[PDB]
RNA sequence: UCAUGUUGCCAGCACGUUAUGGUGGGGACUCGUGAGAGACUGCCGGGGUCAACUCGGAGGAAGGUGGGGAUGACGUCAAGUCAUCAUGCCCCUUAUGUCCAGGGCUUCACACAUGCUACAAUGGCCGGUACAAAGGGCUGCGAUGCCGUGAGGUGGAGCGAAUCCUUUCAAAGCCGGUCUCAGUUCGGAUCGGGGUCUGCAACUCGACCCCGUGAAGUCGGAGUCGCUAGUAAUCGCAGAUCAGCAACGCUG
RNA sequence: UGUGGAUUAAUUCGAUGCAACGCGAAGAACCUUACCUGGGUUUGACAUGCACAGGACGCCGGCAGAGAUGUCGGUUCCCUUGUG
């Protein structure tokens, strides 16, 4: 299709920030595959729940990682049964000391990832895919400052054998504008019938940023 | 040209071949080299992959190594 | 830059060491794509030995040869009507002055000389002389654009 | 790219030659490389995301 | 003399480092050397972007790998201690020369 | 002049001239002409009697030459033959022999490209 | 003294100025050496050319980067420069002769896909 | 422009005395990059609706979006990717599973495409002159020295490195001599010996080295492509996948 | 060099003007292999869950064997009494 840059993927240098920070020397193959082990581990549990965001820093080698999620309760239940066990099995996976970081995000779904998430959830809930959309593009632009946002769907939408798309556009959403401050958000609902993809662009605003 | 192949497992077959005075056809799985002379009198039935195709070794057989000396490549390309 | 007006044009400097505008463009002509300092000794040699046997300033000789080489009139390739109507331009200054240089050169290529120093001496000579090749494609360019004036009033 | 594939590469070689790359994420043995020591399309995909800390867009 | 090789990605993280660095060397006390922008090292790596054959439209991916210099003259043990006391960023790499 | 059995032009230089034999090339000629004495620029027609017996006699005593370069060549291509050697395969199809291009180029071997119906 | 500093492609060259009969000093080299071609003589004289300092002003040169031509033109662009910086007059005169701007034109990047910046490939479509 | 002197440059200074900033010191200058300034028709004149816009001049390094990049709205062609990946569905579950042996994947009587080499004297051979930057480098640069025709062998300094190797970074170019417009000192095919290294092993199935190879091709037919300035074009260097390289490739 | 056509055990597969054919393939003597010939494993090379024995497995070696694989040589549990 068209060429869309990937705003995140574009403003990245620009406006928005890298999830992950720090510095390796002649140590960047294995702090790669440490990070896609530990987003591998997050994966499915978190999301369910409606995880948000996972950044992961490094500090002296002992450890810094942080969850943003959407709810909290489900991800640190009582004290010690939940998170202290998944601190713990990270602690086995990785060869450090994890002191895990698990942080609750401020508001209701908001994020281009969180729209996706909820928007894939309902798509496979057997609701109308139109209600999905409207009620969680209403359920999307939320984000109190939010300017503009696209919502895009494709594949086997409703389980029929054509990959049809939808495209949604609010206000501004300028794509080629640098000073965009785009959040991109990207999930593939797995249906009975197949897979559907959701794609959220949200134009925080015109802010530079710099 | 350091050192060409030994073909270890064919070196001790040869070895046990020769030394009994035996000449058996050894199905030779080794393929990369007959750079050593003792090999002569051995009909190495070469494992190109097909079968074990029969080759026999010479005086001036050195300097090349063993694999296609029983071609593995047929080939007619042309109406056959 | 067509289809928009003129376009504009790098700007020549004279040669370091005779300091004439047409000898810098035979030059950069005889310059082979690559190499400007030898090709500016070979020209030069080439101009030298213009000299001695002209016995003449070689920026002279080489205006003598040009003006001896120099087209008026040039036929582009348009179509009219499906068939090759041949109309005759009246040639600018620069452009005349380039395709006589382009010439020039393209013909000092081909002689035989031992080094093109030698075969581009020649070709000035034979130029200036009005005996060699250049000398006579402007002879045969001015008779093909006169043996065709009955397209001549087109105007384009 | 078979997993049976990725665990024979992972595997123990009997030849020092037989080692190859045959990147782990996805499968893909051709064209990966040692600083990153993955394949072209998940390298794309990973590095739009912004995960990597600090490749970035080139321009000059 | 500590020639502390600050090395950071991002152009501003490193000159904030250094000059969190050189800060911390004046209050303790020590000779400090201007900050000098070692010029740069770059990779220029190429991909066909295609889950099959799509040679058309390549895209090439940097890095910025910025080095600063501050050659610390006269360090003191308050000094030394604090270099690897605390590194807030954790994103910059101190090789002690 | 005179020599084992390839002409030496008239307008070559000495150098010149060995390179055209297949025993002796342009580098070959250079370590010769070092070797016995000779210079790399003087002609063929400058060239002396007793210069050419000497030359002959360290060509053909130190050098592997046309009759040499034959021996060696084709006796050891036969050679790889002889063995089944797929460098003699690539002699017999008409194949470069270090198995580099034949399925289009390699026309100095197989010979030019022609066409099929 | 002054120096001058002449920025071409790659090559940039750091030039001491001096009053006196004209000299060329480069690298361990004088003008006649550093330019055999005859041609970047008059190229480099140009500046000097234009306002008569051939031989009353000196250059000791220090090249860095680039290759013949274009530290012939740094060096060019080092005698401008430093007759700027002598005489003040000299820049108006230089500047409507030509000269005091640098040449952003430099072998531009090299487009992917492409044997050359501004070259495509030779093709014949099927 | 400010800052900035180390590993870097070295005018203003000394020490090298050969090995060059190389060294002590030197911020002065790039350089090195942190910040900033500086093209915005900024000023003026001219048409134009007194408007845009346009032209021209001037200040200006940049002039009329400075330049080079980075900008893919809506959608477009079931183009391509279930062999990047998951994926709905079907099939085997004891095989199409599965490890290994060997081969092929490099095969060729050809068609096409793309390139290097040429087809020369602008050049071939031989020798000398001076300039690149980016780099890349820890089991990698790996040098000096040497055996070596030359691979290659040692060998490890300085090297996680503006320091040391890549040469104190080239080639084309400059010059001198030859060659004398030719199957040529073109041009390299082509293969043979022997080795040389990596590799368990280089026949398919690496490359290189000493030698020799001297073909076609004497600038290309129909027809065709690219290129608006650092552009066409030429030459050289580097980087990636690379233990060995098919790379004349790709990215610069 | 790659593609098409043809052989082949494979000459792996797809891509077939734009948008295939110096392509995925920024790297095929084993490997890459997806193909074939042949020899082994078969809850399998790889795993997960239920057990059931269990204190062994598993490792360091030898041998046969193209190698997979198999033979055993020697170690033989760590929990804490439920058994993991």
């Amino acid at each position: 299709m068209g060429q869309k840059i990937n705003p995140h993927g574009f403003r990245l240098g620009i406006t928005t920030e890298w999830k992950s920070r720090w510095y390796a020397d002649k140590q960047y193959k294995d702090y790669v595959k440490e990070d896609v082990a530990i987003r591998k581990l997050l994966a499915t549990g978190l999301e369910r729940a409606g995880i948000a965001d996972v950044e992961i820093e490094r500090t002296r080698d002992r450890v810094r990682v942080d969850i943003h999620t959407a709810r909290p309760g489900i991800v640190i239940g009582r004290r010690g049964t939940e998170a202290d066990r998944i601190r713990a099995d990270l602690e086995k996976l990785t060869g450090k000391q994890v002191q895990l970081n698990i942080l609750e995000v401020k508001n209701p779904e908001s994020q281009a990832q969180l729209v996706a998430q909820g928007v894939a959830e309902q798509l496979s809930n057997r609701v109308a895919f139109r209600r999905a959309m409207r009620k969680a593009i209403q359920s999307a632009m939320r984000q109190p400052n939010v300017k503009g946002i696209r919502v895009q769907c494709s594949g086997r939408l409703g389980g029929a054998e054509m990959s049809r798309s939808e495209f949604y556009r609010e206000g501004r959403v300028p794509l080629h504008t640098l000073r965009a401050d785009i959040d991109y958000g990207l999930y593939e609902a797995k249906t009975t019938f197949g897979r559907i993809g959701v794609k959220v662009w949200i134009y925080k605003g015109d802010i530079v940023g710099g | 040209k350091k050192g060409p192949f030994v073909d270890d497992h064919l070196l001790k077959k040869v070895d046990v071949q020769n030394e009994k005075n035996t000449k058996q056809v050894i199905k030779t799985w080794s393929r990369r080299s007959t750079i050593i002379p003792d090999f002569i009198g051995h009909t190495f039935a070469v494992h190109d992959g097909r079968k074990h195709v029969p080759v026999f070794v010479t005086e001036a057989m050195v300097g090349h190594k063993l694999g296609e000396f029983a071609p593995t490549r047929t080939f007619k390309g042309h109406i056959k | 830059m067509p289809r928009k007006g003129p376009a504009p044009k790098r700007p020549l400097v004279n040669d370091p060491v005779y300091g004439s505008q047409l000898v810098t463009q035979l030059v950069n002509k005889v310059l082979l794509e690559g190499k400007k300092s030898l090709a500016e000794r070979i020209v030069y040699g080439a101009l030298e030995q213009a000299r001695e046997k002209t016995g003449t300033d070689p920026v002279v000789t080489l205006k003598r040869a040009l003006d001896n080489v120099k087209p008026a009139l040039e036929v582009r390739s348009r179509r009219v009507g499906g068939a090759t109507y041949q109309v005759p331009v009246e040639v600018r200054p620069d452009r005349s002055t380039t395709l006589a240089l382009r010439w020039l050169v393209n013909f000092s290529r081909q002689r035989r000389e031992k080094t093109m120093v030698e075969r581009l001496a020649n070709e000035i000579l034979d130029a200036s002389n009005g005996l060699g090749a250049s000398v006579k494609r402007r002879e045969d360019t001015h008779k093909m654009a006169e043996a065709n004036r009955a397209f001549a009033h087109y105007r384009w | 790219a078979k997993k049976a594939l990725v665990h024979k590469a992972n595997k123990k070689p009997k030849f020092a030659v037989r080692a190859y790359t045959r990147c782990n994420k996805c499968g893909r043995p051709h064209s990966v490389y040692r600083k990153f020591g993955l394949c072209r399309i998940c390298l794309r995909e990973m590095a739009h995301a912004g995960e990597l800390p600090g490749v970035q867009k080139s321009s000059w | 003399k500590i020639r502390i090789r600050l090395k950071a990605y991002d152009h501003e993280a490193i000159d904030a480092s250094a000059r969190k660095i050189v800060e911390t060397v004046t209050r303790t006390g020590a000779s400090v050397v201007g900050p000098v922008p070692l010029p740069t090292e770059k990779n220029v790596y190429c991909v066909i972007r295609s889950p099959h054959k799509y040679k058309d439209s390549r895209e090439h991916f940097e890095m910025r790998t910025h080095k600063r210099l501050i050659d610390i003259l006269d360090p003191t043990p308050k000094t030394v201690d604090a270099l690897m006391r605390i590194d807030l960023p954790a994103s910059v790499d101190v090789n002690i020369q | 002049a005179r020599l084992v059995g390839v002409d030496l032009p008239r307008d070559k230089r000495m150098e010149i001239a060995l390179t055209y034999i297949y025993g002796i090339g342009r580098t070959r000629s250079n370590e010769i002409l070092a070797a016995t004495g000779i210079d790399k620029n003087m002609r063929t027609k400058d060239l002396t009697d007793d210069q050419v017996t000497v030359l002959r006699d360290y060509i053909e005593g130190n050098l592997k030459v046309e009759g040499d370069l034959r021996r060696e060549v084709q006796a050891d291509i036969r050679r790889k033959i002889e063995i089944g050697c797929y460098q003699g395969l690539r002699h017999r199809r008409g194949l470069p022999v270090r198995g580099q291009r034949t399925k289009t180029n390699a026309r100095t071997r197989k010979g030019p490209k022609r066409t099929i119906a | 003294p002054i120096q001058t500093v002449g920025r071409r492609k790659e090559a940039v060259v750091r030039v001491r100025l001096v009053p006196g009969t004209g000299q060329f000093n480069l690298d361990g080299r004088t003008l006649e050496n550093y330019f055999p071609n005859k041609v970047h003589q008059q190229l480099i004289k140009a500046p000097l050319v234009t306002v008569d300092r051939v031989d009353q002003f000196d250059i000791y040169a220090h090249l860095d980067g680039g290759g013949p031509s274009g530290q012939a033109g740094a060096l060019r662009l080092a005698i401008a420069r430093a007759l700027i910086l002598v005489q003040p007059e000299d820049r108006p005169a230089l500047k409507k002769a030509g000269f005091l701007t640098r040449d952003p034109r430099a072998i531009e990047r090299k487009k992917y896909g492409l044997k050359k910046a501004r070259k495509a490939p030779q093709y014949s479509k099927r």
